[PDB]
Parts: C-alpha cells; sequence; structure tokens
C-alpha cells in the first residue's frame, strides 16, 4: 500500500549503487517482491525477484551476477545491490510487490513504487546551454511562423522550458529529450505562433537545469 | 537530525610553536626505516593507578597533548601560559600533521591499522576520502582526547590527575561561569565539560570544522564537515576501558591476518602441502627445518604476549558489561574479526599449548599428516589436541541462534547444553588451513571428522 | 523466455473495440497479468491469471486465452484508456514483460507544418551545427525526415525526436537535430531537410543557403 525506493543516483560505469524499497500498511513478511526497470522511453523489463523467506531469488538473464536482490524483514526493505552498472543500465527502477501472498519470487506485480531513476554515465552534471531559433519570412507559412530555442548539453535530469514566464501555452511542443553521442542531453522547445504576430509582441524561453541550479531567460528575436 | 556550523575560520595553518611533537610515533617512526615503536603497557601500571582498566593504547601513550600537557619544562603543568584551543586546532592539525600523518603513517603503512593485505592503502579507502584509520581518529584519537579531558582510572602517563586537579583550580577560575561555581565535582565535569561538552556541541561543532579543513585547508579529502556523521558517537563506549578495548582488537586482529600473510608466504608460498619447508623429514616428525619456523614462531611470541594482555582487558570488559562477550564486541564492530576465534587462540589449556604450538595456525604451520586412526593399531586418539570433560549443570541457552536471511530470528529455540558444547575444537584449525589447495580440504575433513565424532 | 507483443502501435478511435495479443512462446498455462501504463505514470495492472478483471478496473476490459495466445480486449475504447499495455507472464523464470503496444487516437490524415529553422550566429561562435528541420502537427505519426547538405545525403549526423500524441488534437510534432562541425558548416552551401509523409502527394523539400 506505500512503496518507496531510496538510492537513485549518477554512477560511473563500471561502479556500484543499493538500491532500497520500504514498505507501509502492507505486512512486508509474507509477499514476494520484484525489481523492474524502465529505461527512458522504452518498454518495461523485469530485473529481479525475491521469495518470502529470501530462499529464492530469481534474475532476468541480462543482470545476473550483476545483480543482487535481498530483504530484511523486521525492518521492511528490500535491497538491489548492483555491480558493474553498464551504460546501457540507465533506468527508472520500480520496487513491485505481489499481490498476492505466495512462496514464490516472481508474479503479478499489484503494487508498485514511485521509482528511481539511476541514470549511468561517465557526464559531469553540466549545465545548460541556451541556444535560439531565429525565424524567417520563408517560416511565415499560412499566416504563422515558430519560434524556438533548443537547450544543449544539460546533463543530468532533464530540465523545465517555458514560454513568456509560462504566458505561452498553445502550440508550445517542447520535444523530448535525446541522448547525443557526447554523452549530454538536448532538445528543443519550439512554439508556433501567427505569423503577424511576429515582432510585435516579444518571447522570451525560460529554462530551469535544477541539477545544476541554472536558470537562463532568453529573449529570442 | 542536525546541521553544520562556520565558519571558514581557523585559518591557522601555522598555528604556533608546539613543543609536543611533530609525528605521533607510537607505530615505530616515520619512513625511512622504523623504530620507536609504543606499546600496549599491561595492566597494573602504577602512571596509571592500580590499572583496574584495560591497557594503555601506544597512540593514547604518545597522545598529542600538543600544549595542554607539554614539555620543556621537565613534567610541565602547561595550563598555566598555554591554552586549550591551540589543540582545538590540533585535533584540526595535530590530525593535520596525523592527516599527513593519515595521508603518511595510515595511508602509507607506518601504522598497523595503516597495511591491508598486499594492495596497500589507497585501494582500500572509505567514502570520505580518507584511508581507514581516520574514522578510527575521530573514534579513537578524538574521544581518546575527550577521555583525557575526563579520564578513566588509569591516569594517562603524566599524571593527568594533575592537569585534572588544575581544571578543578585553573580551569574552574572563572570558566565557564564566574567564580561563582555550578554544582561541584559531579557537574565539574559536566560545567567546565558542558560548556566544553555543551561546547563539545560546539567542539564536536569545533571537530567537525577540523574535518572541514581536512576539506578546505589540508585537502586529502574534501567535502562537508562530516567527520563520523555530525553529532558525537554513541556513549557507554567512550569509556576508556571500551574504546581502548576496541582499539585493541582492531589492532590485533589486523596485525594477526598480517602474520597470516606472512605465513602464507612461508607455509602456503615457500611452502607445501604439509606446510613443511626445505628437507622437513623425521627426525622430530616432519617438522619444519627452519623457514617457517623464524616465521612463524614469531606468530607464536605474539600470541602469547597480546594473551597476556587479552585475558585481563576481557575480564574487565565482562565484569564491567555483564552480560556481553569479549568477541561480541569485537567481531561485527571490525569486519577484520570474523576469522578470529579469540576463545580458541587464547585457550586456557596446558593441553591446548602443547597440541596447537601455532594456536589457531598449528594445522597450516606444523603438519603431520592429519590422519584418522582406527579402533586398534597404535591408536592416535589422545594424541591430538583434545576436548573438556563434559559439564553437566549448563543452561539451555538462546543466544548465537542464527538469523535468517529472511532478516528475521528464530526467536524461541533454545540450545541444548549437550550441544552449546559439543566438542569440535580440531575442526577449525583444519577449516583454517584448507582455505588453500581445494580437493584436499575434503580429504582432511572426512579425517579431522571422523576424528572429532569419536 | 520471450513474451511477443503484437502490434506494438495499434490505432482505434473512442467507441472501438482494441484487442492486443500477447503470443508466449511456452506454456504459461494463465499465468499471465496485463498491464496498464499511462505517460509518466507508474504501471497498473488491470488483470491477473491471464481473465481475472482486478478490483476497481473499469469493466469494459477483458482477458481471454487459447492456448498460448492471450488477448486483452477493450470493448468500449475510452479517451482515458490511452496507454501501453504490457502482458508481463509470472510463471517461473524471467517473468518478462511484453514488448508493449501502445494505443493512439486515429483521427483524419493531416500534413505536417515543415520548418528548417539555421542555426544561430552565436551557435556557430560556440562551434558547432544546429540545424534543425521542424515537422508539426503532422498525422499518422509515421514521418520520414531526410537530410540534404548541398544535395547530398546525410546519415549518423542527424537526431529525432517526436512529441507524444497531443491530446486535443491527436498530432504529432517531430523534430530533426541536424548536428555538424564548423568546418563540415561551412564546407557547403545549402541545407535542406526533405519531408516524406503519408499525407503529403510529394516529398516536401525546406532548404536555406548559410548566406542567407
Amino acid at each position: 500500500v506505500r512503496l518507496v525506493e531510496y538510492g537513485g543516483r549518477v554512477v560511473r560505469p563500471g561502479g556500484s549503487l543499493r538500491l532500497s524499497c520500504a514498505a507501509g500498511g502492507f505486512d512486508f513478511d509474507d509477499y514476494g517482491m520484484s525489481w523492474v526497470r524502465q529505461a527512458p522511453g522504452k518498454g518495461l523489463e523485469w530485473v529481479a525477484g525475491i521469495n518470502w523467506n529470501a530462499l529464492d531469488k530469481k534474475y532476468a538473464d541480462s543482470v545476473k551476477g550483476r545483480f543482487t536482490i535481498s530483504r530484511d524483514n523486521p525492518k521492511s526493505s528490500v535491497y538491489l545491490q548492483m555491480t558493474s552498472l553498464t551504460a546501457e543500465d540507465t533506468a527508472l527502477y520500480y520496487c513491485a510487490r505481489d499481490l498476492r501472498n505466495s512462496i514464490f519470487a516472481t508474479g503479478a506485480l499489484g503494487n508498485w513504487g514511485q521509482g528511481t531513476l539511476v541514470i549511468v554515465s561517465s557526464a559531469s552534471t553540466k549545465g545548460p546551454s541556451v541556444f535560439p531559433l531565429a525565424p524567417s519570412s520563408k517560416s511565415t507559412s499560412g499566416g504563422t511562423a515558430a519560434l524556438g530555442c533548443l537547450v544543449k548539453d544539460y546533463f543530468p535530469e532533464p530540465v523545465t522550458v517555458s514560454w513568456n514566464s509560462g504566458a505561452l501555452t498553445s502550440g508550445v511542443h517542447t520535444f523530448p529529450a535525446v541522448l547525443q553521442s557526447s554523452g549530454l542531453y538536448s532538445l528543443s522547445s519550439v512554439v508556433t505562433v501567427p505569423s503577424s504576430s511576429l515582432g510585435t509582441q516579444t518571447y522570451i524561453c525560460n529554462v530551469n537545469h535544477k541539477p545544476s541550479n541554472t536558470k537562463v531567460d532568453k529573449k529570442v528575436e | 537530525t542536525n546541521i553544520n556550523k562556520s565558519e571558514t575560520s581557523c585559518d591557522l595553518n601555522a598555528t604556533n610553536y608546539i613543543r609536543g611533537c611533530q609525528s605521533k610515533t607510537y607505530d615505530g617512526k616515520i619512513f625511512p626505516g622504523k623504530g620507536g615503536e609504543k606499546q600496549w603497557i599491561c595492566k597494573d601500571t602504577i602512571i596509571h593507578g592500580d590499572t583496574n582498566g584495560a591497557c594503555i593504547p601506544p597512540r593514547t601513550q604518545n597522545l598529542c597533548v600538543g600544549e595542554l600537557w607539554d614539555k620543556s619544562y621537565g613534567g610541565r603543568s602547561n595550563i598555566k601560559n598555554d591554552t586549550k584551543e591551540l589543540l582545538k586546532e590540533k585535533i584540526k592539525n595535530a590530525i593535520h600533521k596525523e592527516t599527513e600523518l593519515l595521508y603518511e603513517y595510515h595511508d602509507t603503512g607506518t601504522a598497523i591499522i595503516s597495511k591491508n593485505d598486499k594492495k596497500g592503502q589507497k585501494g582500500k579507502n572509505d567514502p570520505n576520502g580518507l584511508p581507514k584509520g581516520f574514522c578510527h581518529a575521530v573514534q579513537r584519537s578524538f574521544i581518546d582526547y575527550k577521555n583525557m579531558i575526563l579520564g578513566t582510572s588509569v591516569n594517562i602517563y603524566e599524571h593527568i590527575g594533575k592537569l585534572q586537579e588544575d581544571i578543578k583550580k585553573i580551569i574552574e577560575k572563572g570558566t565557564p561561569q564566574q567564580k561563582d561555581k555550578i554544582g561541584g565535582v559531579g557537574s565539574s565535569t559536566e560545567n567546565v565539560n558542558a560548556w566544553w561538552k555543551g561546547i563539545e556541541r560546539e567542539m564536536w561543532d569545533a571537530v567537525r570544522c577540523a574535518i572541514t579543513k581536512i576539506n578546505k585547508k589540508n585537502n586529502n579529502s574534501i567535502f562537508n564537515g562530516d567527520e563520523c556523521g555530525v553529532s558525537p558517537p554513541t556513549g557507554n563506549d567512550e569509556d576508556q576501558s571500551v574504546s581502548w578495548f576496541k582499539e585493541w582488537g582492531e589492532q590485533f586482529c589486523i596485525e594477526r591476518l598480517r602474520y597470516e600473510q606472512n605465513i602464507r608466504e612461508a607455509c602456503t608460498i615457500n611452502g607445501k602441502n604439509e606446510k613443511k619447508c626445505i628437507n622437513s623429514k623425521s627426525g622430530q616428525g616432519d617438522k619444519i627445518q627452519g623457514a617457517c619456523k623464524r616465521k612463524c614462531e614469531k606468530y607464536k611470541k605474539y600470541i602469547s604476549e597480546k594473551k597476556q594482555e587479552w585475558d585481563k582487558q576481557k575480564t574487565k570488559y565482562e565484569n564491567k558489561y555483564v552480560g556481553k562477550s569479549a568477541s561480541d564486541l569485537l567481531k561485527e564492530n571490525y569486519p577484520e574479526c570474523i576469522s578470529a576465534n579469540f576463545d580458541f587462540i587464547f585457550n586456557d589449556n596446558i593441553e591446548y599449548k602443547t597440541y596447537y604450538p601455532y594456536g589457531d595456525y598449528s594445522s597450516i604451520c606444523s603438519c603431520e599428516q592429519v590422519k584418522y586412526y582406527k579402533y586398534n593399531n597404535a591408536e592416535k586418539k589422545n594424541n591430538k589436541s583434545l576436548c573438556y570433560e563434559k559439564d553437566n549443570d549448563m543452561t539451555w541457552s538462546k543466544k548465537y541462534i542464527k538469523k535468517l536471511e529472511n532478516g528475521r530470528s528464530l526467536e524461541g529455540v533454545y540450545v541444548p547444553p549437550r550441544r552449546q558444547q559439543l566438542c569440535l575444537y580440531e575442526l577449525f584449525p583444519i577449516i583454517i588451513k584448507n582455505e588453500e589447495g581445494m580437493e584436499k580440504a575434503k580429504e582432511e575433513l572426512l579425517e579431522t571428522l571422523q576424528i572429532v565424532a569419536e | 523466455i520471450q513474451m511477443t507483443q503484437s502490434p506494438s502501435s495499434l490505432s482505434a478511435s473512442i467507441g472501438d473495440r482494441v484487442t492486443i495479443t500477447c503470443r508466449a512462446s511456452q506454456d504459461i498455462a494463465n499465468y499471465l497479468a496485463w498491464y496498464q501504463q499511462k505517460p509518466g505514470t507508474v504501471p497498473k495492472l488491470l488483470i491477473y491469471a491471464a481473465s481475472t478483471l482486478l478490483s476497481g478496473v473499469p469493466s469494459r476490459f477483458s482477458g481471454r486465452q487459447s492456448g498460448t495466445h492471450f488477448t486483452l480486449t477493450i470493448s468500449s475504447l475510452q479517451p482515458e484508456d490511452v496507454a501501453t499495455y504490457y502482458c508481463q507472464k509470472y510463471n517461473n523464470a524471467p517473468a518478462a514483460f511484453g514488448q508493449g503496444t501502445r494505443l493512439e487516437i486515429k483521427r483524419t490524415v493531416a500534413a505536417p507544418s515543415v520548418f528548417i529553422f539555421p542555426p544561430s550566429d552565436e551557435q556557430l561562435k560556440s562551434g558547432t551545427a544546429s540545424v534543425v528541420c521542424l515537422l508539426n502537427n503532422f498525422y499518422p505519426r509515421e514521418a520520414k525526415v531526410q537530410w540534404k547538405v548541398d544535395n547530398a545525403l546525410q546519415s549518423g549526423n542527424s537526431q529525432e525526436s517526436v512529441t507524444e500524441q497531443d491530446s486535443k488534437d491527436s498530432t504529432y510534432s517531430l523534430s530533426s537535430t541536424l548536428t555538424l562541425s564548423k568546418a563540415d558548416y561551412e564546407k557547403h552551401k545549402v541545407y535542406a531537410c526533405e519531408v516524406t509523409h503519408q499525407g503529403l502527394s510529394s516529398p516536401v523539400t525546406k532548404s536555406f543557403n548559410r548566406g542567407e
């Protein structure tokens, strides 16, 4: 009825990390537990599973030997020790319970936790760089142009981007983050506006990189 | 939880001309070369009263009193012109001459805790940047300095009673309150040490300042102020008779692993299946011709002296904390003790001494081909290490019940007296031996299992 | 053990019947559960034992099984049922999830409003290239973007990003970001993005010159 995970962190490749999962009104003593990871914008993937008495621990084929699962019933916690992390294990990790008390590790995951990001890279938490995207008389297509700014190289933990302090809402197509070759995230936050309005009012895009505490508020022509 | 505090103050990189010392040399001298080792002086030392308490750590023997007690005046009643806050920065800098001696003593191997098995001191490193031993400086060194401030019956090496009577006179001279004293001797150690423990709410602010300038002034490890956590350590262990016992245990186990590695290098390396040596032959059985001898007889001497120290450290610890065992205190506080059996290595039994000349390493030092001999034909039954007579009156006990990997506990099963004195001593030296060269382990295990059962 | 789930991008409209298949390679006889995940939330278990609807789940869902073919059926698709469905099996060893079927609202065909946003002078000062072609409000999701550097094919130097199906109009937006060095940036004159969309009669070119 209440599962929370701890340990989400940015780790060097090949490092180690220990995730933990608590439990609430849930009687965390005769229910099996599981760990399921979801890479960003991908499908869920079972990772680990542990029995009620921890006599039966099963692992996904990919994460085997590199992953260890354990319980501690008096503390009412379940832990996942992770070692030799690769760049591909970057995922949102959920801890889940069977919805049925039983004697097996694997079962239908009824209650899930909020999950923790386990971003794995060799980056350095470098702040964002804002670049504007000027429109043109060519972009005045159908009485409608577009204005945008792209945030570049803003690892980690993608950023909130608004327009005119959140004044503009219609047409704001802030694209999802993307991990380019350098190991740094990037995105764009274009917005479509009437081409007649071009040059009439002012447009500023506001980026908030919380991990670096960076606040950039760029006016775009 | 609490928080940290200001400041970036104490820019006293060169504090003052401290007359005490620039180096805490209790495990010999700094490289190059060694020598000058301080030792765990045993019980019944007059300079420490009757020494009813535990033995004296060498580091506490050369404890960097700095300029609270000092010299150049014979034995100077040093706090009559010198101060106490130089010790605030010589906790900082006495553990900067000792975190540069962390970095050299502990982090190059001129301390006991300094050297691990073979890789050294940087492959092993706690999250707070420091080679192992500064977590045991806030715990060992800092608590021992606070102990020097408080003091048990074992008065440390300069008649700390003179300094404490001075605290009554020369520190209760309007510190902390005015000359109108508060409380008395009870509430002396907690008025001049409750505005020194109430400012060891601030000396712990000052020791978190110490660690944060171990981060920002001499930067072997850089982070916020957190020495071993921003809080002072738990009570009932800061007792010198306990903290020193823990220090002794950790030191003993580290150097026991050291001697274990050396006898590996003389009986695993340089040695053979029966751990014999060059032309070991009978002779007096298959005894060592010397290559192991001077590599393991040193271990025997070391166990002799450390037993002479531990036998009556343990007795005091038990009688002071009735219901807890010394092995219990030590083993989980230091993960390097997990292979140590203080009962076995310190048996008070002449038959044990004879049959296990080299302690728990007897089976990996002197091997005469352990072999169970059947009912007849020159039975070698008593000629091995022996067993007590079974005690009739023991009580069913629930100690030492295993803890399930469920994290649970059995919580209700009781070990029979017949089982908690089940005799399996023979099995332990064989287990220690057969860490190496498997598929012979089972061969020796069956034999020793037979002799144990018989 | 694999769990082949298909189709992967099933489209439908409100009021339709939606069927999802989760073929299992081995025998799991009925140890299969269905999970629904909306964007940005935790999954929610809808059905377990391959048929037993979990309490609180709307009754419009159903699950049935034929041998090793498991099908989840939404009788009357509702706008709050647009999500991904996962069909995780939990019989014994790897308890692996399915590939994941993503439902989307089916609407009339549209056309992307193509844009050829060029790099900025201070981005040149930074030293890379940030050529961006924008596809806006298009539908269906399938659309191809190509880059012509002086009418020369480009590959391995652009990146793709797509918004999820926008709620108010069920349209998609796509962004193609082309990155080049300064050297090969001024080594060429004209940059063009070619949009190949099912709703376009012909591929549409949007180009510019660096001097423009």
